[PDB]
């Protein structure tokens, strides 16, 4: 199992180096864009042309390499946090014989140990983990919703945009509070940059929660 | 507002002020080229950025190029 | 027979005449109301708004709120409309401090003096329609 | 066919979906002459009027027979 | 002139009225017509519901018309004259405008309206005078025999 | 006049175009110089519209391809058949329905894959499957694997049939546009020739064939012994002793003496207590009825004689005043283009597939289908997932019509142009629709959730702090309860016992039982409510808006699904109803899954179970539906968490399968994130490094290798995710329901 995990590891690094390195090294500039640097670090794309530009600024392979720190992060902090739950529970023959195989570590790790997170709080009562739950779960949300701006993009919301300030300035009464500053939907680099924190944080918010909460409750 | 600008490696193929929808482009007389016209953007201040100019033009690299700058209402394109 | 016709007959103005835009019932009850009714000083259509607010606000507060079965809920939730109004208040001053920035006219909402003007008369006008709610909900027995 | 108020109860539906029907505007009750809906329409005149007639016939023949009348 | 008139008793008007009275008389008259149609079509719906389905005020209310008014409490019947008086007093505001359509608070003589428009103003009308006829109808049989409507032709 | 007119030989038999692979395309009949190219192919092989310009030529393509289409179905037909003839314990389950466990599939022993082959009873080893074939042909009257092996053959003929007529209908005698055009004809044939004659066909086979053999199997005579269809169908002594009203012959049918049919012609309406399912006698009188009906409604329209109506005036009579002409131009619109159509037969499809998902759990209509508890859950959810997706298929070629099909000049001032200006009216509403259903019901939720961490359960939205009760719902329940009694008086017992009365069980378990509703029921409806408007909001907007907008004035020019319009204008990605599309397959996706969540656990809880002599009703989960269903904590831990048990540890057992693609679909939505967080300049630059790698060694491709374009990556960013999304749930529900049912 740490062979196996050791080699995960290796490939969530190489993987990471390979995205920031990249982006470094093109940055100045490249074949799809010999011009780069003119432009500068951080701007949206150079538009469909050549068969689409997205994601060329080498800003984007950091936005793209977080979420490879996310990964072997996660990855590093699941195996220590495994390894040592069994031992200190004078189990290592759990981690030895069910490490080798990921439903191995999705049901004695995950499964196993969420028990007394989810039930920090539940139907008949609540304990000292029920702050622990709910951040779980609040997690959860903050990382589901950091995929609407990943996934979505700023056309759309520009348009819905449009709608809402048409419905704001023909209704009544309320068109006597006016705004000072026109509502536009994100820019592209905003709401890549908005995404990856929503991203990020949940991702902290909703693993810290697990790895206090389940090492509390089992003492273990 | 967007700053477009025009190389000399342009040919006067007079499809980037086709593509133009703002009318920011226009051909002017040039000596380098055969066809004796140069593509210029006497109006950037009414670009937007769309780069509709920049897929049309046929150059190995763009002649025509747009960089993004300052925004205004003309380069938002609100409507509002 | 058309209804939907263009406002104030222009095709290429971003709305349309529909019945419920430009009836008479809607322009009636529209032109009647505080906001918009002719001859109202800025700080009496101010007063109206706040209390016509500040009547409503304690209810939700009053029925639903944590101290609901507690001797205290209505005081509670006059509290809550008290705070409540406070903040929307606070809202008011300072939408007129960003938007009527520089101003010498009065006499008009879209100017700094009459918007600081309907902003006080809905501060009284909503803090006097919240104590008479709580008023005539201590006393709601004779009703 | 069975019962002789069955047979007058289908026979008087058949001919009162005749009279009213129209097709295309043109019918019997509303003042058209027999022999012109016969060049018009033909015998299709007949075989859907007597079809509808049938239907209806079947209804009100099935209702009665469920409330006992017949 | 005026859309009221139908096929089967045409214009009718036996005792004079429409003539030797102003156009204010006559704006008046259509105004009552039109709320007292409106009225009774409100009422002779809200008998026929009322009779066999009351879910308000736990079922309890008695399915006669002119005994439920009475058991409604006193706060209702208060909000309801409220609403009432706020929609008068807006038929009071449509009546001093300048352009007034006696009963038309949608406006109407803005759009270019057709005979449609005159033949649905008709079917309101018919519509309310047979409410006019039935409501009252409905208020007798139930001072009468003290059934509802729908309990009286069961 | 009506009639039939075809063009003879208008396409060659030959390999040259099989061999030519983008000959349908002017593009890319040139041939291949970037890996675009290959894609495009794809991508545009069915777009017969963009590849010509002809309508008899699409009209003829589409006819053809449907025959193929009905050719790969009859084959699919056939396998389901065949594999119940050959590779299955029908026999035995048609023996012993409640004890065995029905399956058709048959693992070979290389991988040590045999352990598949589970224990399903009857001295057989297989995969169980849940699809109620089974029952279905039960219902039918089959009850030897003769009959389903010839059935097979028989399918198997129609599918080669089907492939030649495809062919004739395209290379021998193609119709014209005239032909194809003439739609009055075919809803006339459609209404009483297909839908009216079949349903007449299955009601003659179904009082000929299955009330017989399914009233003995349920007396108790094994299927040994059961008369044979072909001696049934004129033995009349037989059918008579069965049933005694066909003694009487078709007399009582010529004449309108329709009552003497009354013992197999019923109306008892509820569930068979021996089967627990509905009444074959009530289904054939079901279908005779739906018979009359289509044979009478598809006479309604104009044919080569006098009689009938026409589609055009009648919609050219239907205009108010609030929408100028009316429905002026809509018949030229669906005789002209083809997309108009598959918008509204999608849309109707998928609905239609979704209201077959609700009344098939709720009445039960083939025999032991309620007990199989798996054969409900996945009929179920299939069809829940089918419809959402042929919605979504409809609001797409609504776009695509409105993009190339739409004209202002047959549409000036028709409900479509009206429509096209106030779509900002129509859009906004929605909007705020969506923002206030969707706070008010995930609110709810949100706050039980902290009023439970709170530890202040006498401030929740539960069924004993604040109740939200769903009045409406209740009501229409006791209606249909009492329905039987008042206003179906001919009826014996409800339509449904959901509603209301006995609870139906066959052995031990349960077939159906009354489904209560309460504030968990109110708060999960309304968040189904909320869904089903975001969706609509999505796709509404992507088709109203499909010809321009405020941000883009001429996006009918771009195209249907083009990437973008450049960085202007702050930024124009997804601004296609393609991507509108796209955006609201995620938002189907998330219905749906919330949809089938919600059944699965109200079902596990308060319906499914074992009823015991006494009386004791014991449910699969326990009724913890009524109060865990009321925060996502809840819906967290006693639904996921809690029947995850039964998927994970599956390793080593038959469900072992169902376990890897657990871990699998797991694994493939995890992938398609890649695709639709990503972009397309990033993986062309490192392409661009691949591609001097292999220059280095002197093996860089004559087909220069690309990026995947932008429309593709997210079709395949999307294709994947729904992949992973729907496999994940169909292996968890599957583990789930066939451990403990
Ligand atoms: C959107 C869903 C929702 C709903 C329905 C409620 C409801 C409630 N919450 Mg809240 N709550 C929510 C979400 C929601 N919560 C969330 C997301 C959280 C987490 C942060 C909380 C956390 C929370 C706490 C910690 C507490 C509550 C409490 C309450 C209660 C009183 C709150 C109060 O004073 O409101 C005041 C509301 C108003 C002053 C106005 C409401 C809006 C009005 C009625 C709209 C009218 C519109 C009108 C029809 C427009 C047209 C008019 C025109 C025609 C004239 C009430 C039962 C308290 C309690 O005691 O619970 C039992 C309490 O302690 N909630
Ligand atoms: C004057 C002669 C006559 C008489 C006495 C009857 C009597 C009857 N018909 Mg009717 N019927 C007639 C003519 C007549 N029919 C004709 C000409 C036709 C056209 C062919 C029909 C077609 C017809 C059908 C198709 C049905 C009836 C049914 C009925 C019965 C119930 C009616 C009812 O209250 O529905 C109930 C009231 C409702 C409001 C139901 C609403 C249902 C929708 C879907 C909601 C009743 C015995 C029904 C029945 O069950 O017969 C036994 C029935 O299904 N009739
Ligand atoms: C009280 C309600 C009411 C009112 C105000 C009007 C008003 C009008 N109707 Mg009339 N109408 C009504 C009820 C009413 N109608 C009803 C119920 C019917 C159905 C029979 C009709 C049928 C009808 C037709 C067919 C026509 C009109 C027309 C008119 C107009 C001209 C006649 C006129 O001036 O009448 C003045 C009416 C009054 C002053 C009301 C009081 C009348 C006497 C004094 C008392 C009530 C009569 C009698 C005792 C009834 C109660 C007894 C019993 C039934 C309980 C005018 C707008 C004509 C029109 O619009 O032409 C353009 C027209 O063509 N009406
Ligand atoms: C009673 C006559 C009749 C019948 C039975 C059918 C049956 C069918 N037609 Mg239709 N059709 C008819 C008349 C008829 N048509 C006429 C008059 C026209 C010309 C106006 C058309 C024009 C037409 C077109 C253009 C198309 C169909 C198609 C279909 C199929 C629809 C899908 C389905 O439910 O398959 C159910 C399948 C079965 C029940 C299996 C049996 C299959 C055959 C009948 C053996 C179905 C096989 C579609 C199709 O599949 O095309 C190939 C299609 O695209 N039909
Ligand atoms: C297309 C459907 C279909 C088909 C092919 C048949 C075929 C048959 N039916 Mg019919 N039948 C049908 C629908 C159908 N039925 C329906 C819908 C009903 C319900 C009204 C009946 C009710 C019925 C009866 C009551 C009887 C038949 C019988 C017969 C035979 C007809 C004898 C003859 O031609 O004289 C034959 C087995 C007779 C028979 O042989 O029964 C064994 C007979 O007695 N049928
Ligand atoms: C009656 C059904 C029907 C019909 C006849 C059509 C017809 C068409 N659609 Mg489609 N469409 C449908 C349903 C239908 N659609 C549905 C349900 C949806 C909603 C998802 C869509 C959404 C849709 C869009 C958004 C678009 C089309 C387009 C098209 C056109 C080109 C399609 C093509 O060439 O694909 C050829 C076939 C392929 C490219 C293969 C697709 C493979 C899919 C994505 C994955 C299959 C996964 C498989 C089932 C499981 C894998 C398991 C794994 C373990 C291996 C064509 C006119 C395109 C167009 O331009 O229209 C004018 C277009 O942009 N359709
Ligand atoms: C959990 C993740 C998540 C969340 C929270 C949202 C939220 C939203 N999406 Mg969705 N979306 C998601 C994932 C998510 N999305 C993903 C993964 C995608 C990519 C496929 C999309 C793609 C997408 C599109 C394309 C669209 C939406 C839309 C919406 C909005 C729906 C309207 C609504 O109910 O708003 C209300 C807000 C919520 C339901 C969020 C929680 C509300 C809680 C109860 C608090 C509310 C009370 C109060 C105001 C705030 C709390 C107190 C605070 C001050 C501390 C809403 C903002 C649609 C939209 O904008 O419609 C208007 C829309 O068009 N989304
Ligand atoms: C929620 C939306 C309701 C408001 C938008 C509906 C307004 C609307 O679409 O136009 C008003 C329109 C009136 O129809 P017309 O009689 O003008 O239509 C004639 C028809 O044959 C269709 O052309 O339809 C309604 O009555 C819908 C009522 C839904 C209530
Ligand atoms: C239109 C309409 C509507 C609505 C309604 C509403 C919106 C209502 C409201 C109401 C309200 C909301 C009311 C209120 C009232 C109030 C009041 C009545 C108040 C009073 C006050 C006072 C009297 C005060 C006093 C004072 C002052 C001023 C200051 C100082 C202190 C004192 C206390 C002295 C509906 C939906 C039904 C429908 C139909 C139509
Ligand atoms: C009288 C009455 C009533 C009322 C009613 C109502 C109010 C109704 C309404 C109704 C409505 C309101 C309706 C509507 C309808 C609609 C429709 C039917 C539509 C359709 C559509 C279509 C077909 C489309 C198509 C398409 C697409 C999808 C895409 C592209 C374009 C096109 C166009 C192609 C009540 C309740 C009191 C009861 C008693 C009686
Ligand atoms: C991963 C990824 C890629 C890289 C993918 C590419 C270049 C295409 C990959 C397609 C492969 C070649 C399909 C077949 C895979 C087989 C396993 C390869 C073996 C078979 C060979 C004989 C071809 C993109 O190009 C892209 C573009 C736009 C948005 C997101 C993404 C994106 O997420
Ligand atoms: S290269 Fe570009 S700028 Fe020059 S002529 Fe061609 S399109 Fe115009
Ligand atoms: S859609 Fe976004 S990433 Fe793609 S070209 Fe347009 S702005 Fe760039």
């Amino acid at each position: 199992g740490d062979f196996l995990i050791h080699h995960a590891i290796a490939l969530a690094l190489h993987t990471t180096t390979l995205i920031l390195v990249k982006g470094a090294l093109d940055a100045r500039g490249s074949k799809l864009m010999p011009d780069k640097k003119d432009f500068g670090y951080s701007f949206p794309c150079d538009g469909p042309g050549r068969g689409g530009t997205c994601d060329i600024s080498a800003w984007d392979a950091f936005y793209l390499a977080m979420f490879w720190m996310l990964n072997t992060i996660g990855w590093v902090t699941f195996y220590w946090h495994w390894k040592h739950m069994t031992i200190w529970g004078g189990n290592a023959a759990a981690f030895n014989e069910s490490s080798t195989y990921i439903m191995g570590w999705l049901r004695d790790y995950l499964w196993l140990n969420s028990s007394p997170l989810i039930n920090g709080y539940n139907a008949f009562g609540m304990n000292a983990q029920a702050v622990w739950a709910w951040m779980f779960l609040f997690g959860h949300l903050i990382w589901a919703t950091g995929f609407m701006f990943l996934i979505s993009w700023r056309g759309y919301w520009q348009e819905l945009i449009e709608t809402l300030v048409w419905a704001h300035e023909r209704t009544p009464i309320a068109n006597l509070v006016k705004w000072r500053d026109k509502p536009v939907a994100l820019s592209i680099v905003q709401a890549r940059l908005v995404g990856l924190a929503h991203f990020t944080i949940g991702y902290i918010f909703t693993y810290a929660p697990f790895v206090i909460a389940s090492t509390t409750g089992k003492f273990s | 507002s967007h700053s477009v600008r025009v190389y000399d490696t342009c040919i006067g193929c007079t499809q980037c002020v086709r593509a133009c929808p703002c009318d920011v482009l226009e051909m002017v007389p040039w000596d380098g080229c055969k066809a004796g016209q140069i593509a210029s953007a006497p109006r950037a201040e009414d670009c937007i950025g769309c780069k509709r100019c920049e897929t049309a033009c046929p150059t190995d690299f763009l002649s025509v190029r747009v960089y993004l700058g300052s925004e205004t209402t003309r380069s938002l394109g609100l409507s509002y | 027979s058309e209804f939907v016709k263009p406002f104030n007959n222009d095709p290429f103005v971003g709305n349309l005449s529909t019945p419920v835009t430009t009836s008479t019932a809607t322009k009636l009850y529209l032109g009647n109301l505080p906001i918009y009714r002719k001859g109202l000083s800025p700080l009496m259509r101010g007063l109206e708004v706040g209390m016509a607010h500040g009547y409503f606000l304690i209810g939700p507060f009053y029925i639903l709120g944590p101290l609901r079965n507690s001797p205290n809920a209505l005081l509670v939730g006059l509290f809550s409309a008290y705070g409540l109004i406070i903040i929307l208040t606070l809202a008011l001053t300072i939408y007129g401090l960003a938007s009527f920035q520089d101003n010498s006219t009065g006499s008009n909402l879209e100017s700094s003096k009459g918007w600081r003007s309907f902003t006080s008369g809905f501060t009284v006008g909503a803090l006097g329609g919240a104590s008479v709610a709580y008023v005539l909900l201590n006393n709601v027995s004779f009703f | 066919a069975y019962s002789i108020p069955k047979a007058f109860i289908m026979m008087f539906c058949n001919v009162l979906v005749i009279s009213t029907m129209t097709i295309q505007g043109k019918g019997l009750a509303k003042g058209t002459p027999h022999d012109e809906m016969v060049e018009s329409f033909g015998i299709t005149w007949l075989l859907a009027g007597t079809a509808l007639g049938h239907i209806v016939g079947a209804g009100t023949i099935l209702g009665c027979s469920t409330a006992g009348i017949l | 002139d005026m859309v009221g008139a139908c096929k089967p008793l045409g214009f009718f008007d036996p005792l004079g009225f429409s003539k030797d009275a102003s156009p204010a008389s006559m704006a008046k008259f259509r105004e009552a017509e039109l709320k007292h149609g409106r009225v009774a079509m409100l009422a002779c719906a809200g008998m026929i519901t009322a009779d066999k389905f009351h879910p308000l005020y736990d079922g309890k209310l008695s399915s006669n018309p002119l005994l439920a008014i009475a058991q409604v409490p006193k706060l209702g019947l208060l909000q309801i004259l409220l609403f009432i008086g706020f929609m008068e007093v807006f038929g009071i505001l449509n009546s001093r405008r300048p352009d007034y359509k006696p009963g038309d608070f949608l406006g109407s003589s803005q759009w270019d309206t057709t005979e449609v428009w005159d033949n649905y103003q008709l079917r309101e009308l018919n519509n309310g005078r047979l409410a006019m006829f039935a409501s009252i109808g409905m208020l007798t049989h139930a001072y009468i025999t003290g059934k509802g409507p729908l309990e009286l032709l069961d | 006049k009506v009639r039939v007119i075809v063009d003879k030989d208008p396409v060659a038999t030959s390999f040259e175009k099989w061999a030519q692979p983008g000959h349908f395309s002017r593009t890319l009949a040139k041939g291949p110089k970037t890996t675009t190219w290959i894609w495009n192919l794809h991508a545009d092989a069915h777009d017969f519209d963009s590849q010509t310009s002809s309508l008899e030529d699409i009209s003829r393509k589409i006819f053809s391809a449907h025959f193929g289409q009905l050719a790969i179905i009859f084959l699919w037909v056939s396998q389901a058949y065949f594999h119940g003839a050959r590779f299955s314990n029908y026999s035995a389950w048609l023996q012993n329905p409640t004890a065995i466990k029905p399956s058709a599939q048959v693992v070979w022993p290389i991988v040590g894959q045999e352990i598949l082959n589970g224990d399903v009873g009857g001295g057989f080893s297989g995969v169980q499957i849940t699809s109620g074939v089974f029952q279905m042909w039960r219902a039918s009257g089959i009850t030897n694997e003769t009959e389903l092996y010839w059935t097979a053959m028989g399918g198997l003929v129609m599918s080669a049939l089907m492939v030649f007529a495809g062919w004739f209908h395209y290379h021998k005698a193609a119709p014209k546009l005239e032909w194809f055009q003439n739609v009055e004809s075919m809803m006339n044939h459609h209404l009483a020739g297909l839908l009216g004659l079949g349903c007449l066909s299955w009601s003659g086979h179904q009082i000929h064939i299955s009330l017989p053999i399914n009233k003995l199997l349920d007396a108790g005579v094994a299927p040994q012994e059961i008369p044979l269809p072909h001696e049934l169908l004129f033995n009349q002594d037989l059918m008579a002793q069965l049933y005694p009203s066909f003694k009487k012959g078709l007399l009582p049918f010529f004449t309108l003496n329709w009552s003497e049919y009354s013992d197999f012609l019923t109306f008892k309406g509820g569930l068979n207590p021996i089967t627990g399912s509905l009444w074959l006698s009530d289904t054939a009188h079901h279908h005779l009825a739906l018979a009359v009906l289509f044979i009478f409604a598809g006479h309604m329209y104009r044919t080569n004689w006098g009689i009938g109506h026409s589609m055009k005036e009648i919609l050219e009579a239907h205009k108010g005043p609030l929408t100028g002409e009316g429905h002026k131009g809509l018949y030229e619109i669906l005789t002209t283009s083809w997309h108009a159509q598959l918008a509204i037969n999608l849309a109707m499809m998928g609905s239609l597939s979704i209201i077959v998902a609700h009344h098939m759990y709720a009445m039960p209509p083939y025999p032991y289908i309620g007990v199989d508890y798996p054969t409900q859950l996945s009929l179920f959810t299939h069809h829940m997932w089918i419809g959402g997706f042929c919605i979504c298929g409809a609001a797409a070629h609504g776009a695509i019509f409105m993009v190339r099909d739409y004209s202002p000049v047959q549409s000036y001032n028709n409900l479509l142009d009206r429509v096209l200006r106030h779509r900002d009216a129509i859009i906004s509403h929605l909007n705020w629709v969506c923002i206030f259903l969707g706070t008010h019901s995930f609110g709810f939720y949100i706050h039980n959730d902290t009023m439970r961490a709170l530890g202040r359960p006498q401030d929740m939205f539960s069924d004993k702090a604040i109740q939200l009760q769903p009045i409406f719902a209740k009501w229409v329940q006791s209606l249909h309860t009492l329905a039987p009694g008042s206003t179906a008086p001919n009826a014996l017992a409800t339509s449904s016992y959901a509603f209301g009365g006995d609870v139906v069980a066959v052995n031990g378990k349960i077939a159906m039982m009354p489904i209560t509703l309460g504030t968990a029921d109110f708060m999960v409806h309304h968040i189904h409510a909320f869904t089903i408007h975001v969706t609509v909001l999505i796709l509404l907007k992507g088709v109203l808006f499909a010809r321009s907008s405020r941000l883009i004035p001429d996006k009918a020019n771009l195209g249907f699904r083009f990437p973008c319009d450049g960085p202007g204008r702050g930024g124009t990605c997804q601004v296609s109803a393609w991507d509108h599309i796209f955006l609201g397959l995620f938002w189907m996706y998330n219905c749906i899954s919330v949809v089938i969540f919600h059944f699965s656990w109200k079902m596990q809880s308060d319906v499914w179970g074992t009823i015991s002599s006494s009386g004791k009703i014991s449910h699969v989960t326990g009724g913890n539906f009524a109060n865990s269903a009321l925060t996502i904590n809840g819906w967290l831990r006693d639904f996921l968490w809690s029947q995850a048990s039964q998927v994970i540890q599956s390793y080593g057992s038959a469900l072992s399968a169902y376990g890897l693609i657990f871990l699998g679909a797991h694994f493939i939505w995890a992938f398609s994130l890649m695709f639709l967080f990503s972009g397309r300049g990033y993986w062309q630059e490192l392409i661009e490094s691949i591609v001097w790698a292999h220059n280095k060694l002197k093996l860089a491709p004559a087909i220069q290798p690309r990026a995947l374009s932008i429309t593709q990556g997210r079709a395949v960013g999307l294709a994947h995710y729904l992949l992973g999304g729907i496999g994940t749930t169909w292996s968890f529900f599957l583990a789930r329901i066939i451990s403990v049912g």
